[PDB]
């Protein structure tokens, strides 16, 4: 996932090489949570910061959960991460299908419905921060965002036609799942066993 | 991966134990396209999906397809882009109406009549309420400085002209890489021209740059290290996009190509033809394209590309009606300013020009191609040639009839005169007689031959060239195989003579020896050989573009100007013994011919090396092949 | 005279095309045999009684030429390279007096045979002239 | 590799160890399942015995239309995982498996539709619980319900017999007689490559036969009447802005582009043969062609027929002209054609389609195809009309067009080529009804390459449409 790396100050000469956070790969800060210094035996500050990098997105994960009071505001989009808000999206979501289906019992359809309308408004609002003003990158975020709700409408229907069919049958099982077992701070994906 | 046939294919033979197949096999076009219309603002972008995406596989399936007709999801992306962009610059409507002018503004570019047809009863079979369809726009001032371009032009007004500078105008402002995809004789030339000079009667001046990519080696006009040693030699593309690139970002500027292209030339022009706009180069030059220059190619037919290259440059395909055989002549009646017999001139472009077109149209054919738009231009050469001769300052009734009388010959010098000739089918004379039976104003003689007549103006009577039976002579001198000529070279050198009077002439056509030599000493004697001076050349299948330009270049002078000039004041005649001799490349040009082309075009040269203009002054052609 | 049995390149038939379909080449001269060999010519010209402003030394120098080259085809059409080269320039069947060479008769069997079996030993005529038109009759018979 | 069910079976077995052949009753499904697999596996080979690609013959003869790319390494992958789930769970939810062993693991080299459904429904004939009952391969030889030693079953099969009926490949006995008559084309071809002739398929001249110029917006010329469906001429809701009319204008230009170019080629035939300025080396190339009896026909322009002689293809390829200038111009009327005349018979199927979608739907959506069976209730009867078109020679191989439906037609005489007569087919929106009681029918521009679907149909399947997909039936230009 690094790119590139991003410090803090002119720490030892020239910018820190305490690693405070990478470069994304894409072209963009990412904070860490530990900072180590570039200065010594390489491989080991090595493991040392892509570890940071992996706790810090896990536990902001962590984080994401329930300062997602409502849905990704202007505000949620935007203060939570691309990854955050998108992540939060995927594994939110897929809970929200877990429970959607009542595991065969009465209730889908209009649940269904609501999420579609999630799909709705939330493409109006990333349509609208497209038409209004939005940073280039925040606009790539946008177009993330409706890009995951292009999928998530499209399963939407794809289970209005797939009626009953939930995990016990093949369908729901066939479809990408995370058990968010964050007990552990695992999202354990599990498609198909 | 995708393989060639349905479910069997050639594959490896021993890798059995390292993947799993699996046919990712459907175009998601509705899908794609509906996220990108999102990404383009749509909210029935659903809807719209389900409808466009569809409509273009029906397009596909039915419109007589071409060279420049494609609905790959590339240009279905393009339209997306646009749609939404002009969306958003255009707020506050039915998406449908802005995918209507998305519409309106792309495919009639590209498109035929007959697809024209189509594409209406598509449109309103699933969008019913044409006021709807092709959507209302205003180029106010674009048109009206367009018509004045074209007045001024010569050209007639034809307002194909102003629906071609209003699908070009609106494209500039939405794809820099463009292709005039029209013909020979379909004034592109004129298109371009009513363009930019108008919009430089309206700010953002319009300078332009014409080259023919098939001049020289790719090499030459592109610029190299040096394959033996490895100097930079410059460029003359990247030199003038450098000049044109660079302190030309202050005002729409335009780099005109006429000609036609071939997949050879092009495959590293990936970076600047596209989007990318950024030429990038093998000594890695860098220039980038602004939002200031346009680029632009005047040209005739794909026959050689793939559809992605063409892909990234937009395609203005033009309708002959505004650059066509009534718009010369209505050209010429620009042209002419004789002031009483403009009032009577035009009646004759319509009961002799038009019969006398049907007449060559159906009742007889031939064997040569024969451009109809450049018999048009033929019987307006007669016209000049024949012009100053007529005043119709004096009395009216013998100044029309003698009118008359040249607009008659006119269609029998243009239309029968591009006949087949004798001994193949009976052509030439049976269209004279038959044309003579539609003289109508002046009296037409079936007496002998009408082709034989030469026409005393006053007393109107048809008198036959065999009163010019002279001249005689046959004599080995400094001898070589002999000519002389006799009557019907008479007639064919003073239509010549006149062409010349006016500085015109035609390329000439026919087998060798067939008169050839005496025609050619034949205009040499007539007048100061200084000014008809010549330079006879066969070009042959070996010898090429550089071989020819060597070969051209000898009289020419290069005086002030700097032009290809002749060694002082005379109006040289070079002569081509066979130019159907070149090679064809591996993509089937002779690229000395199109050099020719250029020659003739331009009026003019620049040296491969050289950045240098080397105009043309005086000079005329003598092709026979 | 120039043999396809002595025509390496036809690039030779090139240096000769401008010469017969053109009239004089300039596809073999190079620049300074053009421009130092025209100086000489027209020096020539100037010498040979015209006097002039131009042009005319190009007169006296087709003189100087055709009146003293004249050259002269002996190959065989059955390497078809023949209509092909001349497809690629008119100059090959222009101006070219064409001259059936022979098949190659029996007559000329006969005669050559007289003409060279005359000095072999034995002298004896009427066997030698058997032999002489039983040749001209093989040849015949090998032909068929 | 010595073929044959029995054998083809034991060493299908004999892809699985004992462990995995013979295991614990437990998963006595286990055993069932990778016995039954393994005869599906040696029925999938044996079928593949069957094919097109030199195919004027048996329907039978048709194990797959693509044939398709199998091997072991999936057979012991998927026994693999059926292993897996059947010491995991002996009980079985059947759907997922029945996508599993299907679409994600095996339906990957696979491009039709057609062979995918073969294969579910083929072994859902024999995958079921009611189905792990002694099952039935088919009457004759079955499953032994012992399905835990492997040993056992093995001896079973030492007393199963390789002798399979065709139907014991669940296949009809029609396979033989036009399978030799590939074999025996197969003979004739190989012969031919091992005899030289000179000059008699040139000695014979081929220059005898032409067509001549066709319509250049010069008439409105209407054959289309009668075909004992649509008995008159008949105009409906449709588009005339689009009918057939332009896309008939423009199939005739083409084509008279292209007999024009094989007039051009034609034009020198010997006058190649002895011309020095007009030498044409592609049709000297296919001079032989001529000779060869091989169809110089490569022009490709339209679809026809790709396995005919000369004599019958080109003679043929006059008939379609002929059919077609006939066809060039008759204001909008698609009745029956032969869909080979069409000189590209999918701009003719978008026309049609173009013509229905005014009457059979409604604007911004399309109807859907579906056939002509007959007992339909008297209430609202539209039938000769656009509501279908009409076309006549679709050969409808491997049944018979009786009964206004597909009959049963697959040991019988003329059954690998039964034609369809003639149909008013049925465009609608809602053709819910009459979906399992019809084979989904195709419509193809060829059987012997199955290159291309036009479209499908739903006949009426007279039996189950397992064993008739099993047999499959369709709808083809020619022979």
């Amino acid at each position: 996932n690094i790119d590139n790396l991003s410090f803090r100050k002119d720490e030892r000469g020239d910018p820190t090489k305490i690693a405070t956070h990478m470069h994304s790969k894409e072209g963009e800060v990412v904070e860490f949570v530990e900072d180590c210094s570039c200065d010594g035996p390489v491989e080991v500050w090595l493991q040392n910061v892509v570890d940071s990098m992996k706790l810090a997105l896990q536990v902001e994960f962590r984080k994401a959960i329930p300062t997602y009071d409502e849905l990704p505001r202007t505000k949620w989009i935007y203060v939570y991460s691309a990854q955050n808000t998108v992540v939060v999206s995927r594994t939110f979501f897929t809970q929200e299908i877990n429970e959607a289906f009542d595991d065969l019992e009465e209730g889908n359809e209009e649940a269904l419905k609501v999420e579609l309308d999630r799909q709705v408004q939330q493409l109006a609002d990333l349509i609208d921060e497209i038409n209004k003003e939005q940073t280039s990158l925040d606009r790539k975020k946008l177009i993330t965002l409706c890009t995951i709700d292009v999928h998530s409408r499209d399963l939407v229907q794809k289970l209005i036609d797939e009626r009953v069919e939930d995990q016990m049958c093949f369908q729901w099982q066939s479809q990408l799942r995370y058990i968010q077992s964050e007990k552990t701070k695992t999202c354990q994906v599990n498609i198909c066993d | 991966m995708n393989p060639g046939y349905p479910g069997r294919a050639e594959l490896p033979e021993s890798l059995k134990a390292l993947f799993r197949p699996v046919s990712m096999v459907v175009p998601d076009l509705a899908l794609i396209c509906e996220i990108m219309l999102m990404a383009e603002g749509f909210q029935m972008s659903k809807i719209l999906s389900r409808k466009f995406v569809i409509l273009y596989k029906l397009c596909e399936d039915l419109l007589s397809k071409s060279r420049h007709y494609d609905w790959k999801l590339r240009a279905i992306k393009t339209t997306l882009y646009v749609a939404g962009g002009m969306k958003r610059a255009a707020p506050e409507l039915s998406e449908d109406k802005v995918l209507l002018r998305a519409l309106r503004d792309f495919n009639l570019g590209k498109l035929t009549a007959d697809d024209t047809s189509i594409f209406m009863g598509l449109l309103n079979d699933l969008f019913p309420k044409t006021l709807e369809l092709v959507p209302r726009a205003l180029d106010k001032a674009f048109d009206e400085a367009a018509h004045k371009a074209a007045t001024e032009l010569g050209y007639q007004p034809d307002d194909q002209f102003l629906l071609k500078i209003s699908q070009l105008r609106e494209l500039f402002v939405v794809r820099w890489s463009v292709f005039l995809l029209g013909a020979a004789g379909c004034g592109k030339t004129a298109v371009w021209r009513t363009l930019l000079r108008a919009q430089n009667s309206s700010g953002e001046k319009t300078i332009y740059q014409a080259v023919n990519p098939k001049a020289v080696t790719r090499n030459e006009l592109y610029g190299y290290l040096h394959p033996a040693t490895r100097e930079w030699k410059e460029g003359l593309m990247s030199v003038t996009f450098r000049n044109m690139a660079n302190n030309k970002t202050n005002k729409h500027q335009w780099i005109v190509l006429d000609g036609d292209i071939d997949a050879e030339w092009i495959e590293s022009m990936n970076t600047v033809m596209d989007d990318n706009k950024m030429l990038t180069l093998a000594s890695n030059e860098r220039i980038p394209l602004t939002p200031s220059m346009r680029l632009l190619l005047e040209i005739n037919h794909m026959v050689h590309c793939s559809p992605a290259t063409v892909s990234r440059g937009g395609v203005i395909f033009i309708n002959a009606d505004d650059v066509g055989w009534q718009p010369v002549v209505a050209s010429w009646i620009d042209k002419l300013e004789a002031a009483e017999y403009r009032p009577l001139l035009t009646a004759l472009f319509t009961k002799y020009v038009d019969p006398c077109l049907e007449h060559c149209r159906r009742n007889f054919k031939t064997v040569v191609p024969l451009p109809a738009v450049n018999q048009a231009m033929t019987i307006c050469k007669i016209l000049e040639g024949i012009l100053p001769k007529e005043t119709v300052r004096g009395a009216p009734p013998p100044d029309k009839k003698l009118l008359h009388y040249h607009f008659v010959f006119a269609c029998v010098w243009a239309f029968g005169g591009c006949m087949l000739v004798d001994k193949v089918t009976d052509y030439r004379t049976q269209f004279s007689k038959w044309w003579v039976s539609e003289w109508k104003d002046v009296q037409f003689p079936e007496k002998g031959l009408v082709y034989d007549y030469y026409v005393d103006e006053q007393n109107c009577i048809m008198v036959p060239w065999e009163d010019r039976v002279t001249k005689f002579q046959y004599i080995p001198g400094d001898f070589t195989s002999l000519f002389v000529p006799t009557v019907e070279t008479t007639r064919l050198t003073y239509f010549l003579d006149s062409l010349v009077s006016n500085k015109h002439y035609a390329m000439f056509v026919g087998n060798t020896g067939t008169g050839k030599s005496a025609i050619m000493v034949n205009k040499l004697r007539n007048m100061d050989t200084e000014t008809m001076s010549f330079y006879t050349i066969n070009m042959n299948s070996l010898s090429e573009a550089p071989a020819l330009q060597v070969i051209l270049e000898q009289p020419l002078e290069k005086k002030s100007g700097v032009r290809y000039g002749p060694p002082g004041s005379r109006r040289m005649v070079y002569f081509v013994d066979d130019m159907n001799m070149p090679l064809v490349d591996k993509y089937d040009t002779q690229s000395s011919i199109e050099l020719l082309r250029q020659m003739v075009d331009y009026h003019g040269w620049y040296d491969k090396v050289k950045i240098q203009l080397k105009e043309i002054i005086n000079c005329q052609m003598a092709a026979c092949m | 005279l120039m043999t396809d049995n002595q025509i390496v390149k036809e690039g030779f038939l090139v240096y000769i095309n401008d010469l017969l379909s053109t009239g004089y080449i300039a596809d073999l001269f190079t620049p300074e045999d053009k421009e130092a060999f025209t100086n000489a010519v027209r020096n020539e010209v100037k010498a040979a009684g015209i006097l002039d402003s131009a042009e005319n030394c190009w007169d006296f120098f087709i003189d100087k030429v055709r009146k003293f080259l004249h050259i002269v085809l002996c190959f065989s059409p059955v390497g078809d390279k023949f209509r092909i080269r001349a497809r690629q320039f008119p100059a090959l069947v222009n101006c070219t007096m064409f001259d059936w060479f022979h098949g190659w008769p029996g007559e000329a069997l006969v005669s050559v045979a007289q003409r060279f079996l005359v000095d072999v030993p034995n002298m004896e005529e009427v066997v030698r002239e058997n032999i002489a038109y039983h040749m001209a009759y093989a040849h015949q018979c090998v032909s068929e | 590799p010595p073929e044959g069910l029995k054998a083809n079976l034991r060493r299908a077995w004999n892809n699985f160890n004992e462990e995995i052949l013979e295991s614990c009753a437990k998963q006595a499904e286990f055993r069932a399942i990778v016995f039954a697999l393994c005869y599906f596996h040696a029925a999938l080979l044996e079928r593949k015995k069957f094919g097109v690609g030199n195919l004027p013959g048996a329907r039978s003869g048709i194990g797959w239309n693509m044939n398709y790319p199998f091997n072991t390494g999936d057979l012991l992958c998927c026994g693999q995982t059926a292993n897996n789930y059947l010491e995991n769970n002996v009980k079985v939810p059947w759907e997922d498996l029945r996508y599993n062993f299907g679409e994600i693991m095996y339906g990957g080299h696979i491009v039709e539709d057609y062979d995918r459904r073969l294969a579910m429904c083929y072994l859902r004939k024999y995958v079921n619980e009611g189905l792990l009952d002694n099952m039935e391969f088919f009457p004759g030889f079955a499953m032994p319900p012992n399905t835990a030693n492997h040993r056992q079953v093995l001896e079973f099969i030492d007393e199963v017999m390789p002798p399979e009926t065709p139907l014991a490949f669940g296949l009809h006995p029609n396979a033989e007689i036009g399978f030799k008559l590939r074999e025996a084309e197969s003979f004739c071809n190989s012969l031919v490559q091992l005899q030289p002739r000179e000059s008699s398929g040139e000695g014979g001249m081929s220059a005898e036969e032409r067509a001549k110029l066709v319509l250049d917006e010069v008439v409105d010329k209407l054959p289309d009447i009668f075909d004992m469906e649509d008995v008159r001429s008949k105009i409906n809701p449709d588009d005339p802005n689009m009918p057939f009319v332009m896309v008939a204008i423009q199939e005739s230009e083409r084509m008279n582009m292209l007999l024009a170019e094989m007039k051009r080629s034609l034009l020198e035939l010997d006058l190649g043969l002895k011309g020095d300025l007009t030498m044409t080396e592609p049709m000297e190339r296919l001079l032989k062609a001529l000779a060869t009896d091989a169809v110089p026909g490569s022009w490709r322009n339209l679809a026809y027929p790709s396995l005919r002689p000369l004599g019958s293809w080109l003679g043929n390829l006059l008939a379609r002209h002929a059919q077609l200038v006939d066809w060039t111009a008759e204001l909008s009327t698609p009745k029956a054609v032969w869909l080979s005349g069409l000189f590209n018979p999918q701009s003719f199927l978008t026309a049609v389609m173009q013509a229905t979608a005014r009457r059979n739907d409604w604007p911004l959506d399309k109807t859907v195809i579906i056939t002509e069976v007959t007992k339909k209730q008297p209430d609202q009867i539209e039938a000769n009309s656009r509501d279908g078109a009409f076309i006549h020679g679709l050969t409808l191989e491997g049944a018979r067009w009786d009964d206004k439906i597909g009959a049963l037609d697959d040991s019988k005489p003329k059954e690998l080529f039964c034609p369809m007569p003639v149909i008013l087919v049925r465009a609608v929106t809602q053709d819910k009804a009459e979906m399992k009681d019809v084979y989904k029918c195709p419509v193809y521009t060829t059987e012997a390459r199955f290159r291309e679907e036009v479209f499908e149909a739903q006949l009426k399947s007279k039996h189950t449409e397992i064993k008739w997909v099993l047999a499959g039936v369709c709808l083809f230009l020619d022979v």
